[PDB]
């Protein structure tokens, strides 16, 4: 329960469970599957 | 069903680049460039889209990779602000928006050895060579197609060129967090990095503010075979894409 | 959540251990790809590794010292510390500045805690029951000139009254003009051969002017006001390389000359352990 | 003596049989890993767990051939002083060819669920070393040493908790413009 | 719940009073097995005999003394008590250490209360309105060297600000790497002929560095900080023999030479009452 | 176990890990070996209180062979087996041996241990112990 | 659908070998190793299976291939009887059963020429150098990881090392009847041969009886390019599989 | 009612009514009934 009206008072959001490390680990145009030759 | 992942062709406007030993193109943060949607615009003037006139591969002056070269750094859109009509659309407005499709070229035989680090560092605010509280002067960080040669002598107002510290106080080994690709002479000769518009605002100035900076840092020293020329040309080709400009204005006045 | 899957001997043409880093991609190779692994579970969520917790814990980010005394005859008050003002910057303390610089863009509503402690090294029979007025100064608000200026009314300037030792707690929504703070601004405020680089509108959030409003006692009470800050509603973009060299200034990545090595040299050759 | 770009270049010598390439402990919060992104992020925490991903990329001539063996030594045993002692533990034979990069995942082999990020004897992660499998063969008209680029990254099963203040940054004077 | 069941004269071949302790089993022989008992009820639940209550009451487990004064000219500050640090150990106070050692493994989230009192034996006109900063130091966190070190920012190190006399109250989830604390560790951290026995990763939880952040008054205020601890979410395993000899160290069951007898000798022969 | 020197002395790995030799509580103490006061269980606890642990008495009149199935007891799912000993077996004569008149004042005690549910992980270069 | 037949990966236990120029692995007699079924067992004690502890790639000391090298011969499980816990499981019992996955390694550039003969000869009973009715002494046929170098001098009790006669009276050209593979420096650099348990009994001794023998016989002489080192390292890696032992016994006592 | 989100803040569990002293009093393989001969 909040005691104030404006959003500056609300508490933190906790944790963002929506993870997606692909944008940083595999920022490649063509799809690369584990095991298959990276270049062919 | 037989194809190859190293044979790639990129056609933009009237320019076409061909390669047969290219690595999987890197799309920075898995986000392709897209036009600014209306839901985020803050300026009121309508944007002009020189789609075909400016979105083409502009080949920059090639660099000489020697055994003692530290690296090279280019700023965008500064690197293309003297290139045809793109430079005029960049100057005659107060702001601009456009993506970039970087294409580095470095070919060699199967006997040469070496590895180049092609990395895109968004908001690469460089460090000055005098320390304390010294600033870096606009006249240097915005070279143009010249770029910044990290092996030359420092001039008053140009940032420091210690390639080890990435010219900003960060170690070279940690630049891999950014979208990058290695040009390994034994495996790859041409790198490709599609750079979208990265900024905290929907639109920002394109003359005083450079969104991204391209760097080519030789990691492994060039070891040419016995009797060969100790030099290899590195040609950088950048192609704008999804270009936008707002507020056609009296020419932007830069020094010189 | 499964941590490691069960995998036995592998004799196939698919080599998940061989790849090409020239593509710039980090293949998510797991232990089951190189050895024989058993079925294991994570038993871990990662709540403390989120940017909201990594950057969202209260910490000291600035400090100053002032006094509350008989101010008669001190023409220059502010420069004599009858009240001191500090430009809000998250880049003056290094242990939080580095965590903030780990990314290029950060959006957050802030939380501030102003810690003042009363003290008297010189002869002073007691420590007064002070009431400190903390004031927010937006760009344009009259940068006060004296401890008794026409500003302390605080009609539009936020004010918080409180006694020394106890702290104020006010929240601030994200006050940037962009969608986030420009942790790195490879750009100038305008096109001039004499303008400052990096430090621009995105950097200046105003300033905090510290004072006491109680009329003076019989002695100098040198007050040191330490400021604490927690980040709220933290969102991060464009992760960057960790800070290696230290700082000398605010908002500038400039470093000193002949800086000390950061890599721990080995004891012996590369083959030593 | 000083920090240089060559610090990331693992020198290789041709015509070397049953010899070590490099050797390093697995204290990710100190040593060679202290400056890496993974190490920098780990130093902000006191406890760490999971498997590490260690990769080497060959940068020599394309007409060169060489076989290397990356060996991971779990804790409890000294660092391998020979190839026969290194190959007894978890190892991956690397055949250098069209594939220029190898990806050897350091498996999580520990009794306790979490190890300390700061160098500690009880929570030691072990040792990592590389050896010449057969030899390094360079093509004609090529001399000098070839270099390997070593990479470090965390697996999706990596864990971190109990944040702490890092010792990689310092300050003794509050900052002014 | 029934305490004692009704039982009359017993003349049978089943002898519940005769057994063989060589088997290691304790037969639950009841009073109704040896005498004639009546129907009685328990009227007792045993809520205060649970491990959660036996070990889960706040108590003092460590203490130190420090000062807040003009620190000018004291090269070695920490060793001069300008700030003191204590390695977290539940084995420094004996009346709680024994209760904790009654078992081999204990898992608990903790509760800490840091009690500081202001005092001035020497000439001092008042007792300042202090604001004590209590700081948690995880393994690796920079063990501060001076009262004004770059650590007190507390960006990742937990900090709690409070005035002397009043106490902080922060909870700590179970920070062990195992599923419990190794109350007994019949094992070494590693295989070396010069390593320490017992005291290992399981024992070191960090340390608590005590200080005051207020700038000095005109006199030495020798502060004694007493630390109190309550155990929460207590779970116990492998009950052990009660502690008989006292301690000399933390985490070690080592005792002194020529220790005093613990069994109360009788007054007379074995037949005396 | 507790050291014989007191204060803050440690017990040296070379003694607590004898091997099949075990620790004879009647011998002389050596530098680095724990104290052998059987009364204090070598750790500061009284002998009469060891019955809380799983135990069995070998009463010559009733029993001659004891059996105790010991599972893996530790705070972790897996721990070192060379530097860390999970359990310790003790044979403490409570009642003194009273042999009949004319008999040998000695009886052999043979200890036989059988591992079960054994597991190992990470075949490694041999663990190097002193000697 | 694009793959390669020369890129192979074999993962056993905690060991992993990678190759990019390997030939189609040979499964001796198209029979993969399998555990001894109950329908053929003659001994009564139950077998122990150190599946993960011993079934891993053990790299043997590399050999030097010169222009005058005749070849090398290894006996199994003798070649691995001094390797970690496998040697102890082999000695402390009277018998053992296990398969083998042999992996020979010999890499070179596209300029070298030569061909190695990697062949598995089950029951390779060698011939003595003295003739008549002389025997070969146990101390030599069971070298260990050392193997038998066919170019060295003969010692009293070691078999003859005439590589032409395969050390047993058979011509070199006829060894191809056995499961073998050629390491042709121009086409292949690593050979793989999965060896099952071959014997006339369900179980036999593993210390006094070696089921199979690995041989590396250079057929074509090594012709290195002008100016290159006239030597190439040959690394042999063998991985047991489907291991079984019965009757844990007082250590098997061998000479020395 | 709790005022905080993380489990470090919750109060004690009270009392664990699930008791089983057999594991400590009768940790024997074979079952031993009261009254019957312990050994036979």
């Amino acid at each position: 329960i909040n005691y104030y009206k404006d959003a500056a008072s609300t508490s933190s959001a906790g944790q963002s469970l929506s993870m997606d490390p692909s944008k940083f680990t595999e920022p490649v145009k063509d799809l690369m599957l584990k095991g298959a030759p990276a270049l062919n | 069903c037989g194809y190859s992942d190293r044979v790639q062709q990129i056609t933009l406007g009237n320019s076409t680049i061909t390669t047969q030993e290219a690595a999987n193109a890197v799309v920075c943060y898995a986000e392709w460039p897209e036009y600014l949607p209306d839901v985020d615009a803050s300026d009121v003037n309508k944007t002009s889209k020189p789609d075909t006139s400016v979105c083409r591969f502009y080949t920059l002056d090639s660099k000489t990779w020697t055994t003692g070269s530290k690296g090279w750094c280019w700023k965008l859109p500064d690197a293309l602000k003297d290139m045809g009509v793109f430079g005029q659309n960049m100057f005659f407005h107060s702001l601009g928006r456009s993506g970039y499709t970087v294409h580095v070229q470095c070919n060699a035989t199967k006997f040469h050895s070496g590895c180049l680090l092609v990395v895109v560092i968004p908001e690469h605010q460089l460090a000055s060579h005098e320390g304390g509280n010294v600033s870096v002067k606009y006249t240097f960080t915005h070279p143009g197609e010249r770029g910044i040669d990290l092996s030359s002598a420092n001039e008053v107002g140009g940032p420091v060129k210690d390639v080890i510290y990435n010219m900003n106080g960060t170690l070279l080994g940690n630049l891999l967090i950014f979208p990058h690709q290695f040009i390994n002479l034994r495996t790859n000769n041409t790198a490709t990095i599609v750079i979208p518009y990265i900024n905290s605002v929907p639109i920002d100035s394109m003359t005083r503010h450079n969104n991204v900076s391209l760097m080519v840092i030789p990691i492994a020293p060039l070891t040419v075979p016995t009797g060969a020329t100790p030099s290899l040309p590195i040609t950088v080709t950048i192609a704008p894409m999804c270009t936008e400009f707002s507020g056609i204005r009296s020419k932007s006045i830069v020094p010189q | 959540t499964v941590a490691s899957i069960s995998s036995g001997p592998k004799h196939t043409q698919k080599v998940p251990i061989l790849t090409a880093n020239e593509t710039g991609a980090t293949m998510p190779v797991l232990p089951s790809d190189s050895i024989e692994t058993r079925t294991t579970y994570m038993h871990f969520n990662g709540s403390e590794t989120d940017v909201e917790c990594f950057l969202g814990r209260a910490a000291c980010v600035h400090v100053t010292e002032i006094q509350n005394k008989d101010a008669t005859g001190i023409d220059n008050h502010r420069e004599a510390k009858l009240f001191n003002d500090w430009k809000i910057n998250l880049s003056s303390l290094v242990q939080l500045r580095k965590k903030l610089e780990l990314f290029t863009y950060v959006r957050f509503d802030s939380e501030y805690t102003i810690l003042a402690t009363a003290s008297q090294p010189d002869s002073a029979n007691y420590s007064s029951n002070l009431v400190v007025q903390a004031m927010y100064v937006p760009p344009g608000a009259p940068n006060p000139k004296e401890w008794d200026d026409y500003t302390w009314q605080s009609a539009s300037n936020p004010s918080v009254f409180f006694k020394v030792g106890d702290t104020s707690r006010f929240s601030v929504p994200y006050v940037g003009l962009a969608s986030a703070y420009n942790c790195f601004y490879d750009g100038y405020s305008h096109d001039d051969a004499e303008t400052q680089y990096g430090i621009t509108v995105l950097n200046h959030m105003g300033s905090m002017a510290f004072r006491i409003v109680n009329e003076h006692d019989e002695h100098k009470t040198l007050v040191k006001i330490r400021v604490y800050h927690r980040a709220k509603h933290v969102e991060a973009w464009i992760p960057r390389a960790p800070r290696a060299l230290p700082y000398t200034s605010i908002g500038r990545t400039n470093y000193p000359k002949n800086t000390e090595p950061v890599i721990k040299k080995r004891k012996g050759d590369i083959k030593s352990y | 003596t000083k920090d240089e770009v060559n610090s990331y270049l693992i020198p290789l010598n041709a015509n070397r049989q049953n010899e070590q390439v490099f050797g390093t402990n697995l204290f990710i919060g100190d040593g060679v890993f202290k400056t890496t992104l993974l190490g920098e992020i780990v130093q902000y925490y006191t406890h760490w767990s999971g498997s590490l991903r260690f990769s080497l990329m060959y940068t020599g001539p394309a007409l060169s051939s060489a076989k290397l063996i990356l060996a991971y030594t779990p804790p409890g045993a000294r660092g391998p002083q020979d190839r026969r002692e290194a190959m007894l533990g978890t190892h991956v034979v690397w055949d250098i060819g069209l594939q220029s990069t190898i990806v050897m995942t350091i498996p999580w082999t520990s009794g306790v669920q979490f190890r300390y990020t700061d160098p500690d004897t009880y929570t030691s992660a072990g040792f990592l070393s590389c050896w010449y499998q057969t030899s390094l063969i360079l093509p004609p008209e090529t001399t000098g040493q070839v270099y390997l680029l070593s990479f470090i990254s965390a697996c999706p099963d990596f864990k971190l908790r109990l944040m702490k203040d890092t010792q990689t940054i310092s300050q003794t004077v509050a900052l002014t413009e």
